[PDB]
């Protein structure tokens, strides 16, 4: 059972492909109003220099499918727009950008700027650095040319 | 492992940490060309007191901070690093006596324990109290009293209108004076890796390697302190285009598409005035070009001037951080001609 | 006024359409014109005062006015990761033969909630394998899975197929150790939700394992944090600038939470007032409409909490807050014993 | 030909593609080869310009 | 091509050479209509974070 | 060097007084070391400053 | 009395290019005893300027009446009577550049005194006489009252 | 086994001094600057965590005048505790009675 | 495989909802007003029913059995 | 793989590592973090002198 650590790549479904780089406790984690503390906080520098605006409405319409219990789909050319998952976070009482006001976890205070909340497709692929470690001080070396 | 030029390889101080990867500072990853997606560093030890010294002499961090090619830093600030020091360095901050201590604190760590703080005294005092963030930031340059770093520099930044000479309405021409940060925000060309006039490189050149890595240091861990109790977010409200870009937008692929119209006719079944140097198609191709790039320009000029001031993609390219206006146009108005080998798609 | 504004920026932080505003706590000794926010103990005891505005079973909601932002949330990190309670660590194995793997049953025996009460409890040592009377419990589970004797034709249904396919929390049965027989009555030591799916089973397989339950505090792993979640709001103030009146009044009442802002009549005329803006959740729809931008001020009084604390079900969660409490007073008290102890 | 409820008696997962040999307990796949479509006439430039 | 999933129904009277699986396994929630197509949702590979 | 070390106590030097001291300096032994281009451009650099001093005080 | 300057001044102009910051406004303003323009960045959210307004500015050396010229450490917490308490608004900031204007080719008076306020510039601009005291580095408190 | 280290500065004698705390977090760092820069006589005051795999926070406290800063420290201390002494208290009365404002209704 | 037994960003116990979810979806609920009738409010608890796929169900018919 | 072009140009050395990099900020810029479980294979040999004889034996 390998459980995932510093240095366990994760992918986006988008081309984010990104290793993990820091595994903070539940306490120190931003927070909305109800609660919700999220479990992987991805860097807002990816987005202008990749376009990946999928991502940018993958996390809208996932967060407009799990408050009504439907799977709205990404069908290329095609799927639900935009138009129709703002007025279905709306009906929730959630912004209709996907915005929320979150409090800061480590000081108490809240952030000055709204953040995007949503649930994102992340799947785990198999470049664990448990099988990518490796060391060698002296061991085997060859017969012929002896060296390492 | 692809090593390209010389600074591929450097020799760094290691310290033992428990998890299970190499782990450097993030303003080296400019040397290196490393992206942390899964990517992997060799290591080499030299067993050796000779290879040790030339090691540390000849191939240190702090003795190869810029690159041979032509003299210009490569260890410098990069993403996350320049953001918060670009918000951090705006006209608009003001802290109080507490978040400013909070901030500056951050420091306080390393060999920077012994220090006494310094902290300088107050920009406004009689309505509030309130440390603008120029000057905390300028807490970076000169973290206590017995410092002697007086950096001086004077530049303009990128954004710069031409005409203020440190007046611009967009306070963006920075000078920084016995270490104090006195006007203008930090760009990617007063921090960045890209050229001179950085303010770690004249640390370099005037006061030795051993200040100016000890700023980078400070920056490094003083400016994500300050970014994550910001917040700093992007979302679809934010590249989301308004009603003053879908009228423009409209009108400029009307006027566009009647005037290629209008050539395709001059060609085919009349008189098209041919440019010199070439056939009457290749002028075709030219005068449909320049109206496309025509399009794609206007709709730019468009879509960038109804975005709000803290849009994080408008942020991101204004301090030159990560993307340009080009990839905000692309991504709002108007994704433009998809050239091919430098020329239309061929049949 | 400048009165007005700086009163403003010391205990309201505004929604803006772009960004919050005024977020940091300022009033602090030295910040202020004329004002003196030096530490004075009586007007925090005269201000302070805690209003309970719900609870039943396994939930808590109660408001929190006058305490400050750094130790409101010192209450919720407590609460999140100090509040110790019980939770499986050593799942010793005999027989499993099931198609949950070992390690995964394991993990999820670790996360079920035990109704033990953490405070008869001492923390295991280090090392210690076997345990004692005083800082462990016990829990035995044993599920052979067999077919149903009698059955229809059909076989359709595997309810009725077989006996045992499904192995619950139900059939965990607490093994005592000394003197805890006498020590806890018989019926609390047990799992709490009592109804958890933990494997699923066909005929000729089976689970007989041992589980030991020891003490554990939520910053170690999160399986024993007490709280389902614990967070706090600020109560909100949603104020008018401007009289709103006619049909605008009917479109401000949907631009919010659905019991927030009433609609009365007063002169055969609809004019509308901020009735119950506790039960707002900020969606700033108030934004879109363009007419109204200029009449509301949505903003949170700061220094008025409302936590909101669902618990596990270990213990209910006005004991979790008394003994998220006493941690910090608790740690309070160490460092002052270790000032005694260097002067 | 055969129903999900006998794919269990021969351990074969009802969504396995096929497709695919086994030989010597690999399993290999012969993948689609590409080629020019032969016996038909082709016009090419050669290297010095004919 | 690479993420950790389930191989299919089979996976656990399965002796492969090296087989990867996930713990817990969860269909997307925002799905295409190629995985309806090809049955993705069935035997899926990745979490909703 | 006019920000890191302001002497406020010192007299502020015209055009002749600044081109006298200049090659003063500049006349010293450390200074043979240097190239003739590199001496060219110090005092073409010189001349510059002490035509903006003249300029201003005009 | 440790003053540089004492004049009555006019808000000609309050936002010349466009409102580009949240609580910083380009004030652009002129004297009625001197021949004075002051251009001035001030902190509109905690003191309102508006159009027509009409200040009295004072740029001091020192916040001690009686000429004392030790400033090691500013207190905010002490409490003494000051300079500080007949006026509404006092910053802190350091000269930079005194630099002669160019817009004249011979026999010209105007000089142009930046002073940076912690980032908030303030160009003093005016006849030579009376920016007497004005030198590069030095500290001063700028004071403010509007009047009726 | 000693979890309160007091590292001085290198010139000043002992009012600028900053405090290793072990064992702790964000948690008690926090709280205890909130309730230390509300004394007048501490100029700055903060802290940070060393590094995210330890569990330390250094805590510098820099005074005005001579005193040394064990006193703001100890103060500090003191008033948490006095305040989650009070919140305990109240918050128990308010349960206390909400419970039997509950218990008294629809009897 | 089986459903987790707690929400992977709360922590509230959702590994007892599940063959009450299924009860409910055997009634004619849509989902949405099941995963309300079933108590979950923040929505990461809500994905773990939404989302979850019963792999064990179609698991066990292929362990071997007497 | 000849000798020339396998052996002589570019040969394998040992006390070497390879792992996955990822970020860390807090420390300085000319640190790298060497994780436990390489640092322990790989080693320096260090003579016994008079300066570090009570470090070694340690
Ligand atoms: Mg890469
Ligand atoms: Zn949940």
């Amino acid at each position: 059972t390998r459980r995932p650590e510093i240095g366990d790549k994760f992918s986006s479904r988008h081309g984010q492909k990104g290793v993990c780089g820091l595994i903070v406790p539940q306490e120190d984690m931003p927070f909305c109003d109800s609660g919700i503390c999220p479990d992987i906080i991805m860097n807002p520098h990816g987005f202008p220099s990749r376009m990946t605006v999928g991502k940018l409405i993958e996390l809208l319409a996932g967060k407009a499918g799990v408050l009504d219990g439907r799977f709205h789909y990404g069908t290329a050319f095609g799927g639900s727009k935009v138009k129709d998952v703002c007025e279905d976070l709306v009906r929730h009482g959630y912004n209709y950008l996907g915005k929320d006001y979150v409090t800061s976890g480590i000081t108490g205070e809240p952030l000055e700027a709204y953040i995007y909340f949503g649930p994102v497709y992340y799947q785990k692929l198999k470049h664990m650095v448990l099988d990518k470690m490796h060391a060698r001080a002296r061991g085997p070396r060859a017969v012929l040319t002896r060296q390492p | 492992q692809p090593s390209l030029h010389k600074l591929s390889i450097m020799a760094h101080l290691a310290r033992v940490k428990p998890h299970r990867t190499f782990r450097f500072n993030e303003c080296v990853c400019t040397p290196y060309n490393a992206d942390f997606d899964g990517d992997e560093m060799n290591l080499h030890l030299p067993q050796t007191e000779e290879a040790k010294a030339e090691a540390l002499v000849l191939m240190g961090t702090k003795a190869n901070l810029v690159t041979p090619r032509n003299g210009e830093p490569l260890i410098a600030a990069i993403q996350d690093f320049l953001t918060g020091a670009y918000l951090l360095t705006l006209k608009d901050t003001f802290f109080d006596r507490a978040k400013a201590c909070q901030i500056i604190a951050s420091i306080l760590v390393g060999k920077d324990e012994k220090i006494k703080v310094r902290l300088p005294p107050p920009t406004i005092l009689k309505p509030v109290t309130l440390w603008t963030g120029k000057q905390i930031f300028s807490v970076i340059l000169r973290p206590s009293d017995d410092n002697p770093v007086r950096a001086n520099l004077r530049t303009k930044g990128k954004q710069y209108c031409g005409k203020g000479e440190d007046l611009c309405a967009n306070d963006s021409y920075v000078t920084i004076q016995n270490s104090e940060l006195m006007s203008g925000s930090m760009d990617k060309g007063t921090l960045g890796s890209g050229s001179k006039n950085n303010i770690f490189y004249i640390l370099l050149r005037d006061w030795g390697q051993n200040e100016a890595a000890d700023a980078m240091s400070r920056l490094a861990r003083l400016a994500p302190v300050y970014l994550s109790n910001r917040g700093f977010s992007i979302g679809i409200g934010d590249v989301t285009p308004g009603q003053g870009l879908l009228k423009a937008k409209y009108e400029l692929l009307n006027a566009g598409y009647k005037k290629c119209d209008e050539y395709i006719e001059a060609l085919n079944t009349g008189k098209l005035q041919q440019q010199p140097g070439c056939t009457a198609e290749e002028t075709l191709e030219a005068l449909i070009l320049k109206e496309l790039s025509v399009i794609r320009d206007h709709a730019g000029s468009a879509c960038l001037r109804e975005l709000d001031k803290s849009n994080s993609p408008l942020t991101m390219a204004l301090c030159g951080s990560k993307g340009s206006f080009i990839n905000i146009s692309q991504m709002i108005a108007c994704v433009g001609q998809q050239a091919i080998s430098g020329s239309r798609v061929p049949d | 006024a400048a009165s007005q504004a700086v009163e403003e920026m010391r205990s309201r932080v505004v929604l803006g359409e772009f960004g919050v505003r005024n977020v940091h706590t300022t009033d602090f000794p030295g910040n202020y014109s004329g004002y003196d926010d030096a530490w004075d103990q009586d007007r925090f005891e005269k201000n302070f005062r805690v209003d309970v505005v719900h609870m039943d079973e396994n939930s808590l909601e109660f408001d929190m006015v006058g305490i400050d932002a750094a130790i409101a949330n010192a209450f919720r990190r407590i609460l999140l990761a100090e509040v110790p309670t019980m939770a499986v660590e050593k799942v010793l194995v005999y027989n499993n033969t099931s198609i949950v793997q070992d390690e995964i049953l394991a993990h999820r025996l670790g996360l079920i909630p035990i109704h033990a009460d953490p405070r008869l409890f001492e923390y295991r040592n280090q090392g210690d394998e076997e345990g004692t009377e005083i800082d462990t419990l016990q829990f035995r589970l044993q599920v052979r899975c067999t077919r149903n004797p009698h059955a229809a034709k059909d076989s359709s249904d595997p309810n009725e197929l077989y006996v045992n396919h499904k192995v619950y929390t139900r059939h965990m049965t607490w093994i005592p150790l000394g003197n805890q027989a006498d020590l806890f009555p018989e019926g609390t030591i047990r799992p709490v939700h009592d109804d958890i799916l933990i494997a699923q089973l066909r005929p000729g397989q089976e689970i007989d394992l041992l589980m030991h339950c020891v003490k554990g505090i939520g910053k170690d792993h999160a399986k024993f944090s007490p709280v389902a979640t614990a967070s706090y709001r600020l109560l909100p103030d949603i104020t008018l600038l401007e009289p709103v009146e006619g049909e605008a009044a009917e479109e401000l009442s949907r631009c919010f939470s659905p019991g927030v802002i009433e609609v009365q009549e007063v002169q055969g005329k609809k004019v509308a007032r901020v009735a119950n803006p506790r039960l707002d959740t900020f969606s700033r729809e108030i934004f879109r409409n363009e007419k109204l931008k200029k009449v509301v001020r949505l903003a949170r009084v700061r220094d008025h909490y409302i936590f909101s604390v669902e618990s596990t079900g270990v213990l209910p969660p006005d004991v979790l807050v008394s003994e998220a409490i006493k941690v910090l007073m608790g740690k309070c008290r160490r460092f002052l014993d270790e000032l005694d102890a260097v002067q | 030909g055969k129903t999900p409820a006998e794919f269990a008696k021969l351990n074969e997962c009802p969504l396995d593609p096929g497709g695919y040999f086994i030989v010597k307990g690999v399993e290999k796949v012969i993948l689609i080869q590409e080629q020019l479509s032969k016996n038909r006439i082709i016009v090419e430039a050669d290297r010095k310009g004919a | 091509k690479q993420a950790m999933g389930t191989i299919g129904y089979n996976q656990r009277n399965r002796i492969d050479t090296l087989m990867y699986l996930l713990a817990y396994p969860q269909k997307p929630m925002v799905k295409t209509k190629t995985i309806e197509l090809i049955e993705f949702e069935k035997l899926p590979a990745g979490q909703n974070a | 060097i006019k920000a890191v070390f302001p002497c406020p106590s010192e007299p502020a030097l015209s055009k002749n007084e600044l081109i006298l001291t200049t090659e003063s300096i500049m006349k010293k032994s450390e200074f043979l070391c240097c190239q003739d281009s590199f001496l060219q451009e110090i005092k073409k650099f010189i001349k510059g400053v002490s035509e903006k001093i003249k300029k201003t005080r005009d | 009395a440790g003053i540089l300057f004492e004049d009555i001044f006019d808000v000609k102009d309050i936002d010349p290019e466009g409102k580009k910051f949240d609580r910083v406004s380009r004030l652009h303003c002129e004297s009625e005893s001197f021949k004075m323009d002051l251009i001035l960045d001030v902190n509109i959210q905690i003191y309102p300027v508006d159009l027509g307004d009409k200040f009295r500015l004072v740029i001091a050396s020192t916040l001690y009446e009686d000429g004392t010229l030790d400033d090691g450490e500013y207190n905010p917490t002490d409490d003494r009577p000051s300079r500080a308490d007949q006026f509404e608004y006092v910053m802190y900031g350091k000269v930079y550049r005194i630099e002669g204007d160019e817009t004249s080719t011979e026999a010209a008076t105007r000089l142009s005194a930046y002073v940076s306020y912690g980032g908030l510039l303030m160009r003093l601009q005016g006849d030579a006489n009376n920016l007497h005291g004005f030198e590069v580095d030095s500290r001063v408190y700028l004071l403010m009252k509007k009047l009726a | 086994k000693t979890a309160l280290e007091m590292v001085q500065a290198a010139g000043t004698d002992r009012h600028c001094v900053t405090f290793v705390l072990h064992e702790e977090d964000h948690t008690l760092g926090n709280s205890l600057r909130y309730m230390i820069m509300k004394n007048p006589e501490v100029e700055f005051c903060g802290y940070t965590t060393t590094h995210p795999s330890e569990s330390k926070i250094n805590l510098r406290i820099q005074t005005r005048g001579t005193l040394p800063a064990v006193e703001p420290f100890q103060r500090g201390l003191n008033e948490l505790m006095n305040v989650c002494q009070h919140v305990l208290d109240k918050f128990e009365a308010s349960i206390k009675d909400y419970k039997d404002q509950k218990a008294s209704r629809n009897e | 495989m089986i459903i987790p037994v707690r929400c992977f960003t709360c922590g509230k116990i959702v590994g007892n909802k599940w063959e009450a979810y299924l009860g409910l979806l055997q009634a004619e609920y849509t989902e949405g007003d099941a995963l309300d009738a079933l108590g979950l409010k923040r929505y990461c608890c809500r994905r773990m029913l939404l989302a979850h796929v019963d792999l064990i169900e179609k698991l066990l018919n292929y362990a071997p059995l007497e | 793989q000849g000798r020339f072009r396998g052996n002589l140009s570019g040969k394998r050395v040992d006390f070497s590592g390879r792992t996955v990099i990822s970020p860390d900020p807090n420390l300085r810029i000319d640190e790298v973090a060497v994780p436990v479980h390489v640092a322990k294979i790989l080693t320096f040999p260090e003579k016994v002198n008079k300066a570090n004889i009570n470090f070694l034996r340690k």
